[PDB]
RNA sequence: CCGGACGGUGGCCAUGGAAGUCGGAAUCCGCUAAGGAGUGUGUAACAACUCACCGGCGGAGUAACUAUGACUCUCGCCUCGUCAUCUAAUUAAGUCAAGCGUUCAUAGCGACAUUGAUUGUUCACCCACUGAACUUAGUACGAGAGGAACAGUUC
């Protein structure tokens, strides 16, 4: 029915400045900086005050308006990732064959190398994305940890690994082998 | 080939199409073997399936103890006659076509094999090795 | 069985089956990996494993000499030779149980070791002892096949 | 998003055992903000979940047996036949959802209703073969019974 305006708040916090021209967002904070291109959408960003920025759609349909919250969220997670940062934890899972996971490097590379997966004669590799670092958690068994400023790059790097270890030709409910994402959170603690 | 055949086999010239009769070269009581099928052979309109050295066939006994006649059983080709060629470059051939009656797993029905036996068969079917004298 | 020849008896033994008796005495046949059979991997891990320099251990009645060698990761090394050669001594040094007369091997590595002659000297029962070492290894199916079910 | 979900009592009869939850009706009482003689998940059987509803957010008869029919009475189609014999071998689409599915309508199904032999052989019917084999592995899962693959190898 077309809503004359709907808007959203993107709250801004002490250590960050976010700058927008055309629909190109640059968020810069303590942890480094992130920029994303919002041209594909049609919203109007407006600054109210260093700690506040609005986004609004004029005369929009259901689907347009639906995209407005998702703009808010997208720029939120840019802001939080530049403050708290993002940390995804994954754990290895296997019934018999111990999944051995390393980090190798061919030509400035960085890859996550998975050996022995279910006995699997093939050697699996998932490339580490830029902006994301990998620690094999000390003090915990078969836990890998992906962290960085961009939820999108951490999350996808994570899913690349889990998906490189899908099982074939077995009852996937009995053969539960894998590396699953086990905890989604932040880099800075207390929060 | 197939069951109980531990090993692969390099292609060798097909000597024996269906209908061919080879000498029975064991002591089972069988005098000959009449080939009705080759195992593991493929399909092309009009082509006879045809066996070679160390192939497992499906045969009946045309001449031999009546307890062996009137039925189909597995056999293994042990000597050829159609000349074939090994990877050492050699074109070689036996004086007769002959094989030995056997079970799906590949066990000889008999206990001896009379005459020589080509190595490619010996290499293929251990219980055939056992009962072989001169190989190749 | 009835008496047999030397060659013949050995051959039948390895088959795991005896015909007259018609018994498959052994459930699975023994086979050795060809070395064609093994998996092909580029091995190093962290570039190679640890390495030991020349070592010497002298009791004063026997002297052992060792030539510098290297060990790599995910590999397996056999040690052969006659007893009294210091096959046992060498392993101990690497265990850190023995101190070399000369040479040194101080590794960062965590080592597990099994001794050659086993005489009991642990108070406790068998289950308690193995559970302290690790439970969960006891859960694995591999361990059921090899230890638990066969002996009981 | 979350907290609370309570006493009469495990209502009553049917009850093998049915304490709200296969079933036959009946729907009350006290509680207090609100809590159904009880929405669905139910261990047999309570629980233990949950949710509603308060709240934080030309035809017949006949039998000391079946069948047949000695007897009395009246005016080669089907067929590729069956048994042998000769062959290894032989004509020589969707809707509705009542139902099944032991517990459950839709996993899997759904009434009603409705939108080389042998032959001219095609066909049909056998005899054989084989994407397969090899290790992966008699493994993982399974009380067993049994039983994988991705990798590599040869056809």
């Amino acid at each position: 029915m077309k809503y004359i305006q709907t808007e959203q708040q993107i709250e801004v916090p002490e250590g960050v400045t976010v700058s927008i021209k055309s629909r190109i967002v640059k968020v810069v904070g303590p942890r480094g900086t992130l920029t994303k291109n919002l041209k594909h959408i049609d919203v109007t960003f407006t600054k109210v005050n260093n700690q506040l920025i609005k986004v609004a759609v004029h005369n929009g349909g259901r689907k347009h308006v639906a995209a407005l919250r998702t703009v808010k969220s997208l720029v939120d997670n840019m802001i939080t990732g530049v403050t708290k940062g993002y940390k995804y934890k994954m754990r290895y899972v296997y019934a018999h064959f111990p999944i051995n996971v390393n980090i190798v490097e061919k030509d400035g590379a960085k890859f996550i190398e998975v050996r022995n997966f279910l006995g699997d004669k093939k050697i699996r590799n998932v490339p580490v994305r830029d902006g994301v670092t990998i620690e094999f958690s000390t003090n915990v068994k078969d836990e890998i940890v992906l962290s960085g400023n961009s939820v999108e790059d951490v999350s996808q790097n994570a899913a690349d690994l889990q998906q490189i270890c899908r099982v074939r030709n077995k009852d996937i409910r009995k053969f539960l082998d894998g590396i699953y994402v086990s905890h989604k959170g932040f880099i800075t603690e207390d929060l | 080939s197939g069951n109980g055949a531990q090993g692969t086999k390099f292609r060798i010239s097909l000597g024996l199409p269906v209908g061919a009769i080879m000498n029975c070269a064991d002591n089972s009581g069988a005098r000959n073997l009449y080939i009705i099928a080759v195992k593991g052979s493929g399909s092309r309109l009009n082509r006879l399936p045809a066996a070679s050295l160390g192939d497992m066939v499906m045969a009946t006994v045309k001449k031999g103890k009546p307890e062996l006649r009137k039925k189909v059983m597995p056999a293994i080709v042990v000597r050829q006659a159609k000349s074939w060629r090994r990877r050492d470059g050699v074109f070689l051939y036996f004086e007769d076509n002959a094989g030995v009656i056997a079970n799906p797993k590949g066990e000889m029905k008999g206990s001896a094999i009379t005459g020589p036996v080509g190595k490619e068969c010996a290499d293929l079917w251990p219980r055939v090795a056992s009962n072989s004298g001169v190989v190749v | 069985t009835l008496p047999a020849s030397v060659r013949e008896g050995i051959n039948i033994f390895l088959d795991g089956h005896i015909p007259a008796e018609n018994l498959r005495f052994r459930t699975e046949a023994l086979q050795f990996r060809i070395a064609d059979a093994t998996e092909d991997l580029q091995n190093d891990s962290a570039s190679r494993a640890f390495s030991y320099p020349s070592l010497k251990k002298t009791q004063g009645d026997f002297v052992l000499n060792v030539e510098e060698g290297e060990f790599s990761d995910s590999e397996i090394l056999v040690m052969m030779g006659e007893n009294g050669t210091g096959k046992t001594t060498l392993i101990k040094l690497l265990a850190g149980a023995l101190k070399p007369d000369e040479g040194q091997d101080i590794p960062k590595l965590n080592v597990s070791m099994k001794p050659q002659k086993i005489a009991p000297k642990f108070p406790g029962t068998v289950r308690q002892l193995f559970f302290k070492k690790i439970r969960g290894q006891f859960l694995n199916p591999q361990f059921q096949t090899d230890v638990v079910k066969p002996l009981r």
